[PDB]
RNA sequence: AUAUUCAAACGAGAACUUUGAAGGCCGAAGUGGAGAAGGGUUCCAUGUGAACAGCAGUUGAACAUGGGUCAGUCGGUCCUGAGAGAUGGGCGAGCGCCGUUCCGAAGGGACGGGCGAUGGCCUCCGUUGCCCUCAGCCGAUCGAAAGGGAGUCGGGUUCAGAUCCCCGAAUCCGGAGUGGCGGAGAUGGGCGCCGCGAGGCGUCCAGUGCGGUAACGCGACCGAUCCCGGAGAAGCCGGCGGGAGCCCCGGGGAGAGUUCUCUUUUCUUUGUGAAGGGCAGGGCGCCCUGGAAUGGGUUCGCCCCGAGAGAGGGGCCCGUGCCUUGGAAAGCGUCGCGGUUCCGGCGGCGUCCGGUGAGCUCUCGCUGGCCCUUGAAAAUCCGGGGGAGAGGGUGUAAAUCUCGCGCCGGGCCGUACCCAUAUCCGCAGCAGGUCUCCAAGGUGAACAGCCUCUGGCAUGUUGGAACAAUGUAGGUAAGGGAAGUCGGCAAGCCGGAUCCGUAACUUCGGGAUAAGGAUUGGCUCUAAGGGCUGGCAGCCGACUUAGAACUGGUGCGGACCAGGGGAAUC
């Protein structure tokens, strides 16, 4: 049964710190609490062990990402544009 | 502890006697263990790769940034942090770049500088709840949180 | 019932002062002191969690007392990296030296041709 | 302490050197012939009197024997 | 006086709603009531998954009600795996007999089409 | 901070000493048993009763005589941590300070070869001075009796000491010319002969170990500088599982208590060390066959699988549990003899069989969750990669060995007692303060309160006789019910659990035990909730829930424990 309308992750913080707080932990709680998969392995194991670092429980392989998501927008348009860029150089 | 972006400890062979270098650097988003890492003048320029700044294509994004050559590197080495590499001035071995506060820099284009962008971005995004994340925040820092008005 | 004592001159429950209870041949319940549990080698491999096998889980000044026939495996590498990774770094070493046959024989090839 | 689960090899250790005395612990069901040496204590247990007492008579004769209860 | 008391207890007595202090999950768990009921009731299916009377894809289909908790007592459980059984050999029955038809008369026909083929 | 009483003994003298009996308290988070810091002889025996112990004392932590602390295996000793601190260097009028790798020529070591001298049957080796060759330390040194750190347990023994003394079982480290011995290396094959043959004779060749497809195993099983890795080496919390200690249940013994009546009754007790060997029991992200959707397996939860699930057959780790050597000789309980004695004296008999549990404590293991928190270093030990080298020419084998047994040694310092309403600090025998370890029965959710067993004590620096006022700490009061007071201050009401019921407002989480109702005792029953063995039969059970009848002067969370509530403002 749905046990809470509006509140989810975030219904462990009771009635403190504020809704519109609150509202906004909840996104980043839920990111960072997901499994990702594996871009090695392709199972459904990739966890966060601390900031930033990103591990898979299969592959026993470790990755560098973001502090709450496995990969960032501002890593994935760096990573396109050092493409572009080496494809430039080497025309 | 005390530093938001990771850490990578990467391995390499002396040149001059049998033997394993072991070196801490700050950790680029997308980097894997495993994963190979080329340090000097002539590495391919990828995701990882160590080489000066006077060899990469301008509009380049750059972390870990040398402020003075043989310095190791100074500059945009904060969790979520890069420089960007402007023009180039063939003549006097110079580079503008700018940082990450915003402000135009000159340095030498002899000088090494990570490719990439550190990782760990977005870590202010979430915000502290409560004084207990705060005092475990900077007890692993410095004795400076409670600030008294 | 019968509640005892430490036997020791130290009173708190530190690591080094952990105890057991047994029964002695005169009728009493003693504390006997346990020693620590040991932990079997790593895999130098890096990648595997477990540990390996074939050799005993004392403490390390205990290895001075044991043989070498306890201490390791027959094989190379033996007591010191899992058979999975001895195994695949057999592979990996021959795949690599025939792909640098490989790459030689074509460079000088095109070298010829040039 | 050990456990000598055979004749012989019993009767070698009474040989020995370091052999300082055995005791025989005449109880029931068993017979235990208890040679101290050096190190270890040898026990070699039997449940036949007639082998304890033909064991007994083929004791080395140096040996300082001593019957005990 | 305690054992002559606990027998009594055993019996039942002075175990009446005015002597109670706690909590009726402090009394008796509701954690463990659910762990007991799930072990009595996965041994149930094991055994008889292995003594062959029920098969593994209807083993695991009332694995997964019991586990959301559709079958309260061992007995309920068994009872519900009887009806089902017996279903189940209804329905494998009236498939055989019509499949046995099907394949007479397939049988039939590819007589009378061999037998008009060596006619000519 | 609940509490004393009777009799006897010693003694000049007894409310207080001692012994016996009775009545009580602490109540296993103790008024119990042991330590750390601190004290320093307060510990033990005898003697005294001048002084002290706010009465007294035949008593003492007082006074005087004498005694008492035994270690390779308890700890310091060693390592480094936060940190402290020399040399170089810099500064400073100067005593000196900064500084801890920074402006240093910071190594006094060695595999090995040669040179020259020496002793031992100058064999071969050892002690050697030089040359050749090889070689990084994060910086001397200090820094933990709770961190890291190999190795001792059982019984007995005093008046006061016991992992220290005695007896018996072990164990770690270090040493060894001739290696003390055994075993391993390692003793085979080919060929040519004699010999009926077995075997022997004589030449050539190999021999730094073997088994399993595999995980891996077997008693060893050569090897330097160098390099790689592991252990040491780690957070907090939750769930579950195994194993021990304790508690509980049914019997069988031995000894006690009750026996006006009953009780095959109630109570006490009913062992096996370390260190080896084997086996149950746990765990495996270890191996082989094989290839899975009609997806399967599986946990309390999770989770796992063509990067190989289910199904079979194997390997490894732990093993504190059982048996066994230790071991019944010892220990303990009972009955009975000797020494009148001075007794590790002697004797019999026994030390048995089972079942259980969301039980409590400890420990091992699996697994998850939280972190913008990621939860020591070093000494020390070990394995692996490499092949510089060494060993013998077939024998009387050699170099070598982390295998079995054997021989020798382990120096220095602490070790008594108190540990707290009387050995510590507060001027004191001060209701204050001071870091921990173990923890029975009943009730009960419970380490709550209340009563009890083991253990301990004598009411807290005095006793006797009365029961005035005023006090301090508790209670109860008719009728009214805050009229008292600055003010419901104080006291009082409610209280547990089960079944119903629950508003305004709201950040939708709460409010909430909202508010408001009913029930609860004792006894006799009924139904439901499981394991083992071979939709059924038998056998074992352990605690809960719901219902019903009966019954008491309507009494039942009967003691203890135990929320007053609502409407508003700042
Ligand atoms: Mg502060
Ligand atoms: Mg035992
Ligand atoms: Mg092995
Ligand atoms: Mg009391
Ligand atoms: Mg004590
Ligand atoms: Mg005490
Ligand atoms: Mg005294
Ligand atoms: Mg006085
Ligand atoms: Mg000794
Ligand atoms: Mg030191
Ligand atoms: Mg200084
Ligand atoms: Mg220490
Ligand atoms: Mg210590
Ligand atoms: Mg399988
Ligand atoms: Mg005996
Ligand atoms: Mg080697
Ligand atoms: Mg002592
Ligand atoms: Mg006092
Ligand atoms: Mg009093
Ligand atoms: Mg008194
Ligand atoms: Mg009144
Ligand atoms: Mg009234
Ligand atoms: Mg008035
Ligand atoms: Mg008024
Ligand atoms: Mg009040
Ligand atoms: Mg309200
Ligand atoms: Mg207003
Ligand atoms: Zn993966
Ligand atoms: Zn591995």
């Amino acid at each position: 049964a749905k046990r809470t309308k509006k509140v989810g992750i975030v219904g462990k913080y009771g009635t403190r710190y504020g809704a519109s707080l609150r509202k906004m932990v909840k996104k980043i709680e839920i990111s960072q609490h997901a499994k990702y998969t594996c871009s090695f392995c392709g199972k459904t194991k990739m966890k966060r062990r601390a900031v930033g670092i990103w591990h898979c429980g299969s592959c026993m392989k470790t990755v560098a990402g973001g502090a709450w998501t496995y990969n960032t927008t501002s890593a994935v348009t760096v990573k396109s544009a050092i493409r572009r860029l080496k494809e430039l150089k080497d025309q | 502890p005390g530093r938001g972006a990771p850490l990578a400890k990467v391995v390499f062979r002396d040149p001059y006697r049998f033997k394993k270098r072991t070196e801490l650097f700050i950790a680029a988003e997308g980097i894997h263990t495993g994963q190979f890492v080329y340090c000097g003048k002539k590495a391919q320029l990828n995701i990882g790769n160590v080489l000066p700044v006077g060899t990469m294509p301008e509009g380049t994004i750059v972390c870990c940034l040398e402020e003075k050559p043989g310095d190791r590197g100074k500059l945009a080495r904060a969790s979520g942090n890069y420089a960007t590499v402007i023009s180039h001035n063939p003549e006097t071995k110079k580079t503008r770049v700018k940082l990450p506060s915003g402000s135009k820099k000159v340095i030498s284009s002899a000088n090494r500088a990570v490719v990439g962008v550190v990782a760990g971005g977005g870590r202010i995004d979430k915000p502290i709840l409560k004084a207990g994340r705060a005092y475990h925040k900077y007890k692993a820092k410095r004795n400076c949180w409670p600030r008294v008005r | 019932v019968q509640r005892l004592t430490y036997r020791r001159r130290l009173s708190y429950n530190t690591a080094s002062n952990k105890t057991r209870l047994s029964r002695t041949p005169g009728n009493r319940i003693v504390y006997l002191y346990t020693k620590k549990v040991g932990k079997a080698p790593k895999s130098a491999c890096g990648v595997c969690p477990g540990r390996l096998r074939g050799v005993r889980a004392v403490r390390p000044k205990v290895l001075m007392r044991l043989s070498k026939t306890k201490k390791h495996v027959s094989r190379a590498y033996g007591g010191s990296m899992c058979a999975k990774c001895v195994r695949d770094r057999i592979k990996r070493a021959f795949l690599i030296e025939e792909q640098k046959i490989v790459v030689k024989v074509l460079k000088a090839q095109a070298q010829s041709q040039k | 302490p050990r456990k000598i689960e055979e004749i012989k090899d019993f009767l070698l250790t009474a040989r020995r050197k370091d052999a300082k005395s055995v005791k025989i612990k005449k109880n029931k069901d068993n017979v235990k012939f208890k040679v101290r040496c050096s190190r270890y204590l040898y026990t070699l247990v039997i449940t036949d009197k007639e082998k304890a007492e033909k064991l007994k008579q083929s004791l080395p004769p140096g040996l300082a024997v001593k019957e005990l209860k | 006086r305690c054992r002559k008391n606990t027998l009594a207890r055993r019996k039942g007595r002075h175990m009446g709603i005015g002597k109670r202090k706690g909590t009726a999950n402090a009394r008796m768990p509701e954690k463990v009531t659910w762990m007991r009921r799930m072990r009595i009731l996965r041994r149930l299916l094991r055994r008889y998954r292995e003594s062959k009377k029920i098969d593994r894809h209807m083993y695991h289909s009332l694995y997964l009600k019991v586990k959301g908790n559709v079958f309260k007592n061992k007995r309920i459980l068994m009872e519900h795996i009887h009806k089902l059984k017996a279903d189940k050999a209804r329905k494998k029955l009236l498939a055989d007999q019509a499949e046995a038809r099907r394949s007479k008369t397939k049988e039939a026909r590819k007589r009378r089409e061999e037998r008009l083929q060596a006619k000519k």
